[PDB]
RNA sequence: AAAGACCAGGC
DNA sequence: GTAAGCTAGTATTGACGATACTTGAG
DNA sequence: CTCAAGTATCGTAGCCTGGTCATTAC
């Protein structure tokens, strides 16, 4: 079918009805949340099952049963109340969830093992079901530790359910969850001149590998190079393999006849630092290769090992690098919370045995289990990690990262998106890293490759693109519906050969292999687009390794695109809006991991690349929908210079003064800023049509002109109007809160003289609402008992008047005070501005409105900035920008006088799909403007018409939080 | 290339005998020995722009006046002589002076 | 890198016929630069016919491109291996009586890749080894001979790491030059 | 600056500071009632101006690029002739005044 | 008190 | 008393200058 | 019987001002 007659305007439609309702089913953290939920609903009983039982012996066994959580609640009174985040706020209290498991003791009854801390909007949040305690801005993903606001950053780890070849001493490495589990084959000389040979490092034990081969059951030298599979030639290999044969047979005395070589490896095990208590056999079925069965399978995995470092070694193969983002994992809460939790367990069974094992030997006289039991180490613990920021090392015990724990900034509802966002690669020393601080080419439609902070964190943390969604583990088993799309098993007699056949893998497992590899997968990929294979699940195909990859594991970053052959099922279904489970239950729309998307040619969002040839298999939704969320709404973005934007996606968005929540009343920061009159632009780009938010820009639409104002303007400072700073532009509000703490001595109180100054205060020790609050004055009076007080006064530049006194208490005694102090400021000779393009600036000079230079129609600038910042700074999208909007606010003067006369109007200016100029400029002209952008204007202190003509229009200016009154000192 | 001892199937080292030229092979696990097929006993692989051009000399051919120079020599011509060759790919043509 | 580094210049004008500087340039350039014989060499092949004798296999077109010989090289190796058993006389008396020789043609052609016809061969041999096994025989003539065989270096001189020509000219006018001429 | 430095040679104890402090405000005030500005015209450069510079381009720059970065780092003829290609560039972007 | 830890602005 | 259960036991992102050791041989 | 040297480690590797927090009880 083509796809010609479906037409272009009608792909586009689709594309941005689907990215809608992507945003309705996930949303922007949902990231953050299913891992979370992942956590309660299957990891903790996992941890509690895996953490196994014991037997405390001086005989007394203990056993963990199934493990509960229940809601959050307070115990202020003997009445069970419910428990919001905004009370855990307010009272500076810790939002959690108490922990139950039944245990089972011989020598049996419920036990309350410790409380864990709830995310906002999960499971376990007594806000999921215009609630009192609510914004409307808020989504939830924050955890509220001793009344503050944390977010987990993601955790980026390399992935270990593959192969890793080095090349220093020429290593191929095989890790798993046990630190008994590594094997290393190295290719290397252990002493003139000898040729490399091969050792493994199992179990902190140097072994030949031919004598591990013997040692799994292998009869003959002939098979065991069949186990390898050379593909002939390569006499370095053959080298080597002799090398190995004839050192094999200089350390055992002909370890092929029956158990030589078994009896070698048990008293090369045996004799280390620490042995493991076992026999060989079963140190062989427990620590080596888990997850195969036979010895067999084992024999063929480790010649399989040697032959992808036999590959390496010529050239053939390359070495993994780890910049790659196909060798990496992400950790989230989930993840972490896992690993947190599994050291304070330990840490309560340790002090569990030790407390235990004095009254055992003290007769029975054993007491209930909540006696032996402290239930506060986990609750410290995680609490403490949480209020800290010191996490756990991933792989290093007894050690502590710090980068993991971060804090939720309210400055605008944009900083907290980003804030929940975000990536890292942690690094040893910052300062020397490799191509760590890069854009790779496998960050393509899942990492934001413009936006990244400038300091020392420069290209280490990242920020996901708006489509971009982190997977999930598959808990249904999937390795028996593998055999119905043409997979056979993996026989045990380690005698037959296994040429032509792919080998299939399965989490770096070998479970099988395929003869056909071009129906396998094509067949595994169609069964997945109709709902009986799970949507997570990652199939790759390698020609050159002749290998299928099957991933079905956590941590791995995913995209949605469109599947072209199934693509024509539109046309016969109706166009009303589409639900996201809907278009992928008909294959319409598949997710597809970073592995997967290297067998795909996409074509580039454009339905005009997609439509005009067709050697595609799949199509993007939109090529801004590679970026940031914060720099996907840029205008023109891909038309200024890097850094540019991103001093504009990383710096100046946090930094704006907008909206700042709907919900005032109950919201105790220490610093809250809001404008007047919020405006949203007057451009549509493709990101804020889907998401429909206006939350995400924060400032005004001034109308700019570009021209010198008595030299007022240099060294990027900018003008503004007197008389539209009169009228309520850039104006705002600012609440700041002041805080006192004491015991339930020193209390609140009236402190009887005026020490400082006391005017407004009561008996209680607080002003009355709507008091003029001075600097000097005292804000919070803690009169200590018969004087010697110790009360809060504002600073030399503190003052406002009073908003609300809000009195709180805890659950432990300890009572809070919060004082608000409301200030209004219109700009003053020193604030600072931005425009949505990277030009920063101060406020140099406010001009009267008769003086500012006018139009035909009378209108004056708002902002005059320099025409000496253009042709320096390389952001020519400002005058872009501009010059659309401008074209978008005019009335259509109807030379045709026609009825659609606002029909064709352009206002999109989508990053990587924006108009050409020829669009832009012949909507100036049909609105009666120039061509060029510019206007003649009359000079406003004389009245002459001036000689050179102006480029005016509104663009959209921020109004930066620093601020000119709170830069002064003096010492 | 290495060849397997036919009733144990292991390696077969070279064990060409001292009274006689005969190149047997033979195994180090059993009691066997071969007279060799070939004569090879170690067949091993070995190795598992930089030269200047000219600014200001015109071809003859094309309009190119580039035309990449070196010292070089002829089987029957003893001592060396410069030759040129022009640098456009569709030229690929070489000459003494 | 910049400790060993040395710019050299040149005279000017041989009977003053055009194209004549270029010339002196690669004569000196090709008496410096350093090629060795792992650079041509291609295959070592062990043979039996005292008993074992090696088989250093070449490349026939960059002899010709470089314009050497086969008694060059035999020239070029015995000088190199006397002095190095000359020189720091311990663990190098593997070269008691060794033996050389050298072939334009051998064709022995073992099982790969031929040539069938005129593959330089320079064959060595050992004559102090009075070994009972051939399996030690083996390690020295391929572990000890075969390593410092490579790494002879045939035409140019053995310290020169590199010597490529440059044609300066930076319009910073003799960078390192202070009063010459213009 | 030679005005300058000329009156800061024979003039005075201030002399130059004075005659800076008595030209800065007469410039300003000169270009106040004129204006200065820069529009989109400026920044278009012309189809045929555009035409020229891409032929440029795929005609010299591509094929050279994909030899001379073959080789090490003493050839930074590309940076002479990407120079040569702006200096065209260059001339065709100051026609606007 | 003193150090850690974070963030911002510059260089 | 905490040493940071015992914890590995080398078995995973840094990379250079700067100082200090176990060889042969005049 | 000592220089050099081939490792064997040590230790610093951006730096400075701001504002902030949250600081093991045993
Ligand atoms: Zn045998
Ligand atoms: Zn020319
Ligand atoms: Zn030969």
């Amino acid at each position: 079918v083509d796809l010609r007659d479906l037409g272009e305007p009608f792909l586009q439609s689709f594309c941005k009805k689907a990215a809608t309702s992507f945003f309705d089913e996930y949303g922007l953290v949902s990231h953050q949340l299913n891992s979370y939920n992942f956590f309660i609903e299957h990891g903790l009983q996992s941890v509690f099952e895996s953490s196994g039982e014991m037997l405390v012996e001086p005989y007394a066994t203990v056993k963990f049963g199934e493990v509960s959580v229940d809601k959050p609640t307070l115990y202020s009174d003997d009445k069970e109340l419910v428990f919001l985040p905004w009370h855990a706020r307010l009272q500076n209290m810790t939002y959690s969830a108490r922990m139950k498991v039944n245990v089972d003791v011989e020598v049996t009854q419920d036990i309350p093992i410790g409380r864990i801390p709830v995310m906002v909007k999960s499971v376990l949040c007594n806000t999921t079901e215009y609630r009192k305690g609510e914004c409307a801005f808020d989504q939830g993903g924050y955890f509220v530790i001793k009344g503050a606001e944390k977010v987990f950053i993601a955790q980026e780890q390399i992935c270990t359910k593959r192969l890793w070849i080095s090349n220093s001493p020429w290593t191929v490495s095989y890790r798993s969850e046990t630190k008994r589990n590594r094997f290393i084959v190295r290719l290397s000389e252990n002493q003139k001149r000898k040729e490399k040979v091969l050792t493994v490092y199992f179990l902190s034990t140097e072994i030949p590998v031919w004598v591990l081969f013997f040692a799994l059951g292998v009869a003959s030298d002939k098979e065991a190079v069949d186990l390898i599979a050379f593909d002939g030639g390569d006499a370095s290999i053959t080298n080597s393999v002799v090398a190995s044969i004839q050192e094999a047979d200089s350390v055992c005395e002909d370890f092929r006849h029956g158990r030589n070589a078994l009896a070698y490896v048990e008293q090369q095990i045996k004799g280390t630092k620490f042995p493991p208590g076992e026999s060989v056999d079963e140190c062989l079925s427990l620590y080596l290769f888990p997850g195969l069965k036979s010895l067999t399978q084992k024999a063929r995995f480790l010649g399989y090992m040697v032959k992808c470092l036999f590959s390496a070694y010529a050239g053939k193969r390359k070495c993994e690098n780890r910049d790659n983002f196909r060798n990496k994992r992400i950790e989230l809460a989930g993840e972490l919370l896992e690993r947190e939790l599994r050291v304070h367990l330990a840490h309560a069974r340790r002090t569990m045995t030790k407390a235990m094992q004095r009254h055992l030997t003290g007769d029975g006289d054993l007491k209930p289990i909540e006696h032996y039991l402290d239930a506060s180490i986990i609750t410290n613990g995680l609490s403490r990690a949480f209020s800290t920021g010191a996490w756990c090392h991933p792989f290093r015990k007894m050690e502590r990262v710090s980068g993991v724990v971060a804090n939720l900034g309210r400055a605008n509802p944009l900083q907290s998106l980003i804030d929940l966002r975000r990536t890292r690669q942690q690094v040893l020393y910052t300062g020397r890293v490799g191509d760590a601080r890069y854009p790779h080419p496998s960050h393509w439609g899942r990492l934001c490759f413009l936006s990244t902070p400038d300091g020392e964190n420069c290209g280490l943390v990242k920020n996901l693109s708006l489509l971009g969604l982190v997977s999930t583990q598959i808990m249904e088993p999937v390795v028996e519906e593998l055999f119905d799309s043409g997979m056979e098993e993996l026989m045990d007699d380690t005698s037959t050969p296994l040429s032509g056949k792919h080998k299939v893998l399965l989490n770096g497992d070998w479970v099988g292999v395929c003869s056909d590899s071009d129906y396998f997968v094509a067949d595994l990929k169609s069964r997945r687009r109709q709902s009986e294979l799970p949507r997570q699940m990652e199939i790759k195909l390698d020609k050159d390794d002749k290998e299928v990859r099957i991933f079905t594991d956590a941590g791995r970053l995913l995209r949605p695109l469109l599947v072209v052959e199934n693509l024509h099922k539109l046309k016969q279904s109706k166009p009303s809006k589409y639900t996201f489970e809907h278009l992928l239950d008909q294959g319409i729309l598949e997710l597809i991991g970073i592995e997967e998307e290297e067998d795909c040619t996409t074509a580039w969002g454009t339905k005009q690349l997609l439509k005009q040839q067709k050697s595609y298999t799949h199509c993007e939704l939109d090529l801004s929908f590679l970026l940031g969320v914060s720099c996907a709404i840029v205008p023109f973005a891909n038309h200024d210079h890097g850094r540019r934007v991103l001093y504009q996606s990383q710096k100046h968005c946090q930094q704006a003064i907008g909206f700042c929540s709907t919900n005032p009343n109950i919201r105790c920061d220490t610093l809250s800023q809001q404008l007047f009159y919020p405006q949203r632009p007057l451009f549509k780009t493709m990101a804020s049509e889907c998401l429909q938010k206006d939350v995400l820009f924060n400032g005004q639409n001034a109308i700019v002109a570009v021209n010198v104002h008595l030299g007022f303007n240099q060294e990027d400072s900018i003008v503004m109007n007197k008389a539209s700073l009169e009228r309520g532009m850039f104006r705002s509000e600012q609440i700041r809160s002041y805080k006192a703490d004491v015991d339930s001595v020193v209390q609140f109180g009236k402190t009887h003289s005026k020490i400082g100054r006391v005017d407004s205060l009561d008996d209680d020790g607080f002003p009355f609402v709507g008091a003029n609050m001075h600097s000097g004055d005292i804000v919070i009076g803690r009169c200590t008992e018969s004087g010697t007080d110790h009360s809060v006064k504002l600073k030399h530049t503190e003052r406002g008047i009073v908003q609300k006194v809000v009195l709180s208490s805890n659950d432990d005694g300890k009572n809070y005070a919060t004082v608000s102090l409301r200030q209004v400021r219109s700009p003053c000779l020193g604030d600072k501005f931005s425009s949505m393009h990277g030009q920063k600036g101060v406020l140099g000079y406010i001009e009267e409105q008769e003086n500012f230079a006018f139009t035909n129609q009378g209108i004056v600038p708002d902002i005059v900035i320099n025409p000496h910042a253009f042709p320096s700074r390389q952001t020519p999208g400002q005058l872009l920008e501009a010059a659309l909007s401008k074209g978008i606010a005019c009335p259509m003067q109807k030379k045709k006088g026609k009825s659609d006369a606002y029909s064709k109007v352009t206002r999109h200016a989508t990053p990587f799909s924006t108009p050409s100029v020829d669009d832009i400029t012949d909507q100036l002209h049909r609105a009666g403007f120039s061509r060029s952008g510019n206007e003649r204007v009359y000079n406003g202190r004389t009245g002459e018409m001036m000689r050179s003509l102006i480029f005016m229009g509104p663009n959209f200016y921020q109004r930066l939080i620093h601020m000119s009154e709170d830069k002064v000192k003096f010492r | 290339t290495m060849k397997f001892c036919r009733e144990c199937n292991n390696i077969l080292y070279p064990k060409e005998d001292r009274e006689q030229s005969i190149l047997l092979y033979a195994c180090r696990n059993c009691d066997h020995q071969e007279a060799a097929d070939d004569n090879c006993v170690y067949r091993n692989e070995v190795h598992h722009p930089t030269l200047p051009r000219t600014k200001a000399v015109r071809c003859a051919k094309c309009q190119h006046g580039e035309a990449v120079f070196f010292q070089a020599t002829a089987r029957g011509e003893e001592g060396m002589t410069l030759f040129f060759v022009c640098c456009n790919p569709n030229c690929g043509h070489r000459w003494r002076e | 890198t910049n400790d060993r580094r040395v710019i050299l210049y040149l005279n000017e004008c041989r009977c003053g016929k055009k194209y004549c500087q270029e010339n002196s340039a690669y004569t000196v350039r090709n008496k410096l630069k350093k090629v060795s014989l792992k650079d041509t060499a291609v295959e070592f092949l062990v043979e039996y016919r005292i008993c074992l004798h090696g088989h250093i296999h070449l490349n026939k077109t960059l002899l010709e491109g470089w314009n050497i010989s086969m008694q060059d090289i035999l020239q070029r190796c015995e000088d190199a291996i006397n002095s190095l058993v000359q020189k720091k006389k311990k663990k190098a008396e593997d070269f008691k009586k060794m033996n050389l020789s050298v072939s334009e043609c051998c064709s022995f052609r073992g099982p790969g890749s031929s040539k069938d016809s005129d593959m330089p061969c320079l064959m060595f041999s050992s004559y102090n080894a009075t070994d009972p096994d051939l399996e030690r025989t083996l390690d020295v003539l391929c572990n000890t001979i075969y390593p410092v065989l490579l790494e002879t270096v045939i035409k140019g001189d053995p310290r020169i790491a590199s010597a490529n020509i440059i044609w300066n000219s930076p319009e910073t006018t003799t960078w390192i030059r202070s009063l010459h001429a213009s | 600056n030679g005005i300058v430095t000329g009156i800061m040679v024979e003039k005075g104890p201030k002399e130059a500071l004075a005659f800076f402090d008595s030209l800065q405000p007469l410039l300003m005030e000169h270009l106040d009632p004129q204006g200065f500005s820069l529009s989109l015209e400026d920044l278009s450069m012309s189809r045929e101006d555009m035409g020229v510079i891409h032929n440029l381009i795929v005609r010299e720059i591509s094929p050279m690029v994909s030899r001379l970065r073959l080789s090490y780092e003493d050839e930074l003829q590309l940076e002479n002739s990407i120079q040569k290609v702006k200096e065209v560039a260059a001339n065709f972007m100051l026609k606007s005044y």
